[PDB]
């Protein structure tokens, strides 16, 4: 379960003079009441901070407890959420006088690393970005709009984001400071401090045992979200309006992610991460393999009744987001013959071979001249290679044979020549695909017939249990399905 | 006497306005050019119809009306039409583009461009008034302008004219005529945003009017023109007292007094009779008794609900035409013996009565037969909660999925405004539950 | 909300684009010289949506013609209505794209894009109230898909308040130039998902299937496919080009049709299907039939989020209303219940040439996942083996960009699946 905390900021001078009763009432350190006797709603949280709360105290009951596990290779996230003016920028990046949770987090992390130098070697890689108007901008080095890309292996990565390697507490705190100044913050007369963008500081820890008698890696994300803005309550226009819209949409996106994640009864069901760049960055940080803490900031005043209620409903719902945690852990003439075979240079092939080039050379992936020639439709080089001792059934590190490749790309003549030279019609690659599967998927009907004529097994199934027939059915490919019908 | 200003917002508001003002002119003997032969005092006057019409030195009678739409197409028809010379041109305000069925576009993005201009034009009208009572506001729930812009207007009027009354004629959506899937959203948002700024709101269910037109008027496929004519007859009955110096509902404040004991529960159900085809004009004229009883037949209601299984908070009966007071008292005394009626604890069992002696008027195109006597019942019943429920339900279906919500948020709304709006509606349904 | 700027890019784009202008010009009674010679004022009431007025009675399409190869715009110029286009609005390069998305998006296409944007911006300046843009293109080639999607993002950046609509032709092996078409299509879908408000999915798979199985043409040409495209595009745009109050502008259509940001891919449908008079019951019936869809998906396999139906010709609006209520009643399961009243119908008095009555269907169906699944698997088959990667990486592209496009299109499919199953409330 994700950890959720509430920070009730002290009433400002604007709220004091009004003299409207306080809606937020702190009973226990766990319990808060929303609209006391009126709704009178009891909320249970992991921690609750009153108006007299210091930065140290918030830090003491948020990040500080998790910094041990971070060092032991556990992903961490702190995200400040809540309405405008509730005090999330105060909490996260602090004032000139009073340092925020980010500062304190980083200060204590480096102290910890210094105390355990003799037992463990630590290195940190850091980045600081801004989500502004559905665009990501690096806050450390002024890089342009950056693209967000996703693999099922590395997760979501920000392409072009500069990684820095601070070695002391004073170095990392300098980057923090550099970014805080680069962050888009517009000084308005109405609102002195209002965030226009979402600040995301990331820390990548690599940790090894000092004697190495297995490296532990972890990502810590510190997020200061901008708050939503009613275009009526504020009255924004121009660039400030667009800012408000983009922010509100990101928060809509975040809202949907929280709801879909929480008490979902549907872990098999889709989560709309891609609805916002913000929710894409936070994908690995919301209820996955991550210790996440929400600092939900609220005003105590009646003036922000609805705003406060909205925050609390979402904070409360975030508690139901479940997380499963885990500590992270030949020849020179060969190269030339490969390239030559790929490029379909018949003459260069002959010459390279005449000089004794290994016809069965492999690249880093285990591809041979025959594979490459078969792929890129160079019939003449295919014949030449086969005539001089090429392994017609060679496999790369992925199990692809020449025939797999000729079938995929749809080179009919090559497919025939391969078979006539004893290609395995039913070779299986690492994906469980045969030549038939590939020719089927790519809608090469003449190749399918030829493969079948040469004894292709119509009953062979891929990793997902699909035969060529199954594929044709699941595709509404009647032309294909018709031929496979027996 | 004391003047009332009419404001018409969006297509529905405007097109209803056309039908109302046409009917008003017909009722007071005013011509399309604003010339009223029967008015002998050319300069001005303290007359009853002057609540709704101002007077120019050329003997021209001018609606105390503002027409507002965010796109020009509809108001352009007014500007080019039979009744173009009726209005001062400044009273017909248009923008460049509409709100695209989006409350937020009407309330914020597009609406904020024109709001100040509109208030200036309204102010021009208020300055020609010796004692302004307040405003009658006509709009759809379902339109982007009807919902979003009305809300905005009502907010600004609460500030600029704090002590003035504000009454709505609101068009509740029906699938039969609707052209936007998001009409449930627009309706709820505008109900919540408007609630604290409105004294009394007369809802007209498009489905109800459609039904009446089909059933009673034998109209195969009702157009807006057909709907509007019927609506205008109901508006006319409601505003008659304001325009003909009656004894019941003599001013705007009295509507609240007579219909709204509890501020938030300010939605009277209108029932109207008789609605008869001209193809049946030759029939025997219906009596006071017959039309009074037709006020309790559900098929004659302006909003679909069941008052028989609900409780009344107030009930006015507004008679028009050849109506003898004693016959009214007879009919009303008789209603008790039909045992249909049940009132809330803290409220009196009285049916207030208004009689005006002006026979109903039908317009040139009308399908409605001219009758000697007609009645409109205004009853504040808890049954109308059923209308909110149906509407709240459709909201819930979509909002659960956040369907279409990005369109509103993309216009500078927070998701939270949907929650706030829906919760106020849940409270309103509870309000109706409690008084039961 | 008045003017729409039309853009056609690449071979396919310019082919179907031209045909569209041929067809709609006839409907609006405009000759190849740009002179009006029609019957009813109904043809001129909203001409400004597609055409500018020039000196004289001259109507000129608000159309911009783009290609990285010259050949196509020479054939466009020397076509039936070639003379009608503004000569300044032809933006052609010399090199070509060689069916390579990368060349379209990053190299050759990227160095012609500013020239196009100039013409767009010029056309834009002379608009009273710009609705937005419509782009016709193929997803399978280089120019249409690579440059087209680069164009789309540039226009989204420059005009963020305007509606972006595309007519996007999806590739098929049955009508294939190459086997890199899946790569090209998937890279574009990734672009379309982010940067478009409404995409009409025209599927060569479906167009072929229709020509081969229904029309019984042994070997269909591009002219045959394009005949179905022109009809569909005509029908889809009727509400924009003729008087009416439903889906009458681009924004109102979007608000009615698109419940969720990413789910903005529509299955076009048409009835009757003819090759070079139906009762309204029949017309309505055929619309919702799998055989008449322009995307190769079975509607019966999914659920409709929203539908817009458009009937053309002299017929009773009452009869239409009964017949559309019929379909929703008889087949209740095919329409999501959590969007009340999600089928909207419009009638237009003027039919298309050669038909007395016709119907066009625009469905936001979850069955479109079948289209995306078909492309996805072809993409994966190819990408697993890394075939032709050098074509793309050689133009400065990262391999990760392929992974990103794959991930996204699969997520789209999954997002569609959620709403096909999201009965529970
Ligand atoms: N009774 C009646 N209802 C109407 C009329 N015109 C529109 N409506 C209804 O009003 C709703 C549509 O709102 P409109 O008034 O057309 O919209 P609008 O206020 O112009 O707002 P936008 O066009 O979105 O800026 C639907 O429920 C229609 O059925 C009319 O003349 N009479
Ligand atoms: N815990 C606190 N103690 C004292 N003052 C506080 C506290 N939290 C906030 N404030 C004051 O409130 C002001 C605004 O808070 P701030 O943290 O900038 O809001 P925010 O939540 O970041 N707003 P926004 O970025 O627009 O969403 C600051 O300038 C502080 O003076
Ligand atoms: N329906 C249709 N598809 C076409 C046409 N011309 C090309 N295509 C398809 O478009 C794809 C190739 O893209 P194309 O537009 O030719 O290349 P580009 O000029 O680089 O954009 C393939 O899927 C072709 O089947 C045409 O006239 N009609
Ligand atoms: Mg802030
Ligand atoms: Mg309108
Ligand atoms: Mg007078």
């Amino acid at each position: 379960h994700m950890k959720v905390v509430v920070r009730v900021r002290p009433e400002n001078t604007k709220e004091k003079a009004a003299g409207f009763h306080k809606v937020v009432h702190v009973v226990d350190k766990h319990i808060l009441v929303f609209d006391p006797k009126n709704k009178d709603l009891k909320f249970v949280f992991d921690a609750v901070f009153d108006e007299t709360s210091t930065q140290s105290e918030v830090f003491e009951h948020t990040t500080k407890p998790i910094l041990r596990s971070f060092l032991n290779g556990y992903n961490c996230t702190v995200l400040a959420y809540g309405a405008t003016g509730a005090g999330k920028t105060h909490t996260m990046l602090g004032s000139a006088d009073e340092p925020g949770v980010m500062y304190l987090t980083m200060l204590h992390l480096y102290k910890c690393m210094d105390e355990i130098k003799e037992e463990k070697i630590c290195s940190t890689a850091v980045s600081y970005l801004e989500v502004y108007n559905e665009q990501i901008r690096d806050l450390l080095v002024n890089s342009g709009p950056l693209a967000v890309r996703e693999d099922t292996q590395k997760g979501v990565v920000v392409h072009g984001l500069t990684l820095h390697q601070p070695k002391s507490s004073e170095e990392i705190l300098h980057l923090l400071d550099n970014g805080n100044k680069n962050r888009t913050q517009h000084p308005t007369d109405m609102n002195a401090t209002s965030s226009r963008s979402h600040a995301v500081f990331q820390i990548y820890l690599r940790q090894q045992d000092k004697t190495a008698s297995n490296v532990r890696i972890a990502k810590m994300s510190l997020i200061d979200l901008a708050g939503s803005e009613r275009a009526s309550t504020s009255g924004a226009k121009g660039t400030r309006f667009v800012e408000g819209t983009n922010i509100n949409r990101s928060l809509l996106a975040l809202g949907n992610v929280i709801n879909a994640l929480a008490d979902s009864k549907r872990k098999n069901q889709h989560i709309p991460y891609r609805n916002s760049k913000l929710t894409r960055l936070l994908k690995d940080s919301l209820g996955g393999n991550c210790q996440t803490i929400m600092i939900a900031a609220v005003s105590p005043s009646s003036v922000f009744y609805d705003d406060t209620y909205n925050t609390l409903k979402y904070a409360n719902r975030a508690k139901d987001i479940k997380s499963s945690l885990k500590s992270n852990v030949g020849s020179d003439l060969g190269k030339k013959l490969l390239e030559a075979a790929r490029a379909g240079q018949d003459d260069e092939v002959r010459i390279l071979m005449a000089n004794g080039a290994d016809v069965n050379a492999t690249d880093a992936s285990g591809l041979t001249p025959l594979h490459l020639a078969a792929t890129y439709g160079h019939l003449e080089i295919v014949e030449v290679l086969l005539k001089h001792g090429a392994d017609v059934n060679a496999i790369d590190i992925m199990g692809s044979t020449p025939l797999h490749l000729a079938a995929l790309i749809g080179h009919l003549e090559i497919v025939e020549v391969l078979l006539k030279h004893g290609a395995d019609v039913n070779a299986v690659d690492t994906w469980g695909d045969t030549p038939l599967h590939l020719a089927a998927i790519m809608g090469h009907l003449e190749i399918v017939e030829v493969l079948l004529k040469h004894g292709a097994d119509v009953n062979a199934q891929d990793k997902f249990g699909k035969t060529a027939f199954d594929i044709s059915i699941d595709n509404g490919n009647e032309d294909l399905a018709e031929i496979l019908q027996k | 006497m004391r003047e009332c200003i009419s404001i018409h917002v969006g297509q529905a508001g405007v097109q209803i306005g056309n039908a109302c003002w046409e009917l008003y002119c017909l009722e007071h003997g005013i011509q399309p050019d604003g010339q009223m032969p029967s008015d002998k005092t050319i300069g001005g006057g303290d007359d009853s119809f002057n609540t709704f019409f101002s007077e120019t030195g050329a003997g021209k009678h001018v609606p105390r009306a503002v027409f507002v739409d965010l796109e020009p197409t509809v108001i352009d028809e007014v500007r080019t039409g039979t009744y173009r010379q009726l209005f001062h041109p400044e009273q017909l305000i248009t923008g460049k583009e509409d709100a695209a069925n989006n409350y937020a576009r009407g309330h914020y993005t597009i609406g904020k461009e024109i709001i100040d201009l509109v208030l200036d034009r309204i102010r021009k009208l208020a300055d020609q008034c010796t004692g302004l009572q307040g405003f009658l506001v006509f709009h759809s729930f379902g339109g982007g302008t009807g919902s979003g812009f009305t809300s905005l207007l009502m907010e600004r009027l609460s500030v600029d004219y704090g002590k003035k009354s504000k009454l709505e004629f609101s068009i509740y959506p029906a699938p039969q005529v609707s052209t936007a899937v998001v009409e449930p959203y627009n309706s709820i948002l505008t109900t919540h945003t408007t609630l604290e700024h409105s004294d009394c709101a007369f809802m007209v269910d498009n489905e109800a009017i459609y039904d009446i037109c089909r059933r009673n008027l034998d109209i195969e496929r009702p157009t807006y023109t057909n709907l509007n004519r019927l609506i205008s007859q109901i508006v006319s009955s409601i505003t008659a007292s304001l325009r003909f110096d009656g004894a019941l509902n003599v001013d705007l404040t009295e509507f609240q007094t007579n219909l709204v004991p509890y501020p938030r529960i300010h939605f009277p159900l209108a029932t109207y009779a008789p609605v008869i085809s001209a193809e049946k004009a030759y029939h025997e004229q219906l009596s006071v008794a017959e039309i009074t009883n037709a006020c309790f037949e559900p098929a004659n209601q302006m909003v679909k609900c069941d008052p028989r299984h609900g409780k009344y908070m107030a009930c006015c009966l507004l008679y028009r035409g050849d109506v003898v007071p004693k016959d009214v008292n007879a009919a009303i005394a008789t209603i008790k013996t039909k045992r249909s009626i049940q009132f809330v604890d803290w409220c009196p069992t009285g049916f207030k009565v208004g009689i005006n002696y002006q026979p109903p008027t039908v317009v040139p195109g009308g399908d409605l037969a001219k009758v000697q006597r007609a009645v409109c019942m205004l009853s504040n019943t808890t049954a109308i909660a059923e209308a909110w429920a149906r509407l709240d339900h459709k909201f819930d279906l979509m909002y659960a999925k956040r369907a279409f919500v990005h369109w509103y948020v993309g216009e500078g709304m927070e998701e939270g405004e949907f929650s706030e709006a829906r919760e106020d509606m849940a409270a309103l349904e509870k309000d109706y539950e409690e008084v039961g | 909300m008045r003017e729409i700027v039309h853009i056609q890019a690449g071979q396919c784009g310019n082919q179907i684009g031209a045909k569209f202008w041929e067809v709609i010009s006839d409907e609006h009674g405009i000759d190849p010289t740009g002179s009006y010679h029609g019957d009813s004022d109904l043809q001129l009431e909203r001409i400004n949506v597609y055409y500018n007025e020039a000196a004289g009675n001259k109507y000129v399409p608000r159309a911009i013609l783009v290609d990285l190869e010259p050949g196509t715009m020479d054939s466009v110029r020397s076509g039936p209505f070639g003379q009608i286009f503004r000569p300044d609005n032809f933006v052609f390069g010399q090199s070509g794209a060689g069916n390579n998305w990368a060349k379209g998006h990053y190299t050759e296409g990227a160095e012609l894009v500013d020239s196009v944007l100039d013409v767009v911006r010029k056309e834009s300046e002379s608009c009273d109230c710009l609705q937005g843009f419509q782009l016709t293109h193929s997803l399978g080639g280089g120019t249409g898909s690579g440059m087209g999607t680069l164009l789309i993002s540039k226009i989204r950046e420059e005009y963020p308040d305007r509606i972006m609509n595309t007519f996007s032709v999806v590739p098929s092996p049955k009508v294939s130039d190459t086997v890199v078409e899946p790569y090209n299509a998937t890279l574009s879908v990734h672009q379309l998902v982010e940067n478009t408000d409404e995409t009409y999915c025209i599927d060569n798979e479906a167009l072929y299937d229709i020509c081969f199985r229904t029309l019984k043409l042994t070997t269909p040409t591009y002219g045959d496919l394009n005949h179905l495209v022109s009809a569909t595009m005509s029908g889809v745009t009727t509400c924009l080009r003729f008087p009416g109050q439903l889906n009458a502008d681009l924004r109102k259509l979007a608000v009615n049709m698109v419940p969720f940001p990413r789910l903005h891919f529509f299955m076009p449908g048409f009835a009757p299907l003819t090759s070079r008079a139906l009762t309204v019951p029949e017309l309505t019936q055929q619309m919702f039939d799998a055989k008449n869809m322009m995307a190769a998906c079975d509607p019966r396999h999914g659920r409709y989020l929203t539908v817009a139906a458009v009937f053309r010709g002299r017929m009773s609006m009452k009869e239409v209303d009964e017949q559309m209520l019929n379909v929703q009643n008889k087949n209740s399961s095919y329409f999501v219940e959590w969007i009340p009243n999600n089928v909207k119908t419009a009638v237009c008095d003027i039919p298309p040439r050669g038909l007395k009555m016709s119907a066009t269907f625009i469905g936001n169906s979850t069955a479109i996942q079948e289209l995306f699944k078909r492309i996805s698997e072809q993409f994966t088959a190819m990408f697993r083996r890394k075939a032709f990667l050098h074509w793309y990486t050689g133009e400065g592209m990262d391999e990760m960009e392929f992974t990103e496009a794959e991930s996204n299109m699969n997520d789209l499919v999954s997002e569609y699946q959620q709403y096909q199953d999201a009965t529970a409330d």
